[PDB]
């Protein structure tokens, strides 16, 4: 009602990679591409809010 | 094979500790 | 009429190993 | 396997109710 609001001017995405030898990054990528093992996470709260 | 990636604490690599786990819920 | 070929090669998905080519 | 896949064709009864040849694209103001 009284105060003003924020005003975005520019947004950028930053991302830092671990500098890893291409010899072993290909191997790690080869493993993670396998069907047997894939990342799996669960919400910490893990609840259905009503 | 992959022991060459681990820091060496002497003549042996610093490996072990099968704690590749995750269990995080409010419970 | 039948104009197709369901050739199995035995993107992908983890829950099933079944894929299928289609020849036209 | 080399099975052949036809088309589903929403069914009016047992028959698949394919339809007629209506691939016509002539407008031609004339």
């Amino acid at each position: 009602v009284d105060g003003a609001s924020v005003r975005f001017d520019s947004v950028n995405l930053y991302a830092t990679f671990f500098p890893m030898a291409h010899n072993t990054a290909s191997t790690l990528e080869a493993m993670l591409r396998n069907d047997t093992h894939d990342q799996s996470f669960n919400d910490y709260l893990s609840a259905a809010n009503m | 094979n992959f022991a060459s990636l681990a820091p060496r604490h002497g003549t042996r690599p610093f490996m072990g500790t099968w704690n590749e786990i995750g269990t995080s819920q409010l419970n | 009429v039948s104009s197709s070929i369901g050739l199995r090669p035995d993107g992908r998905s983890s829950f099933t190993p079944n894929q299928a080519y289609l020849t036209l």
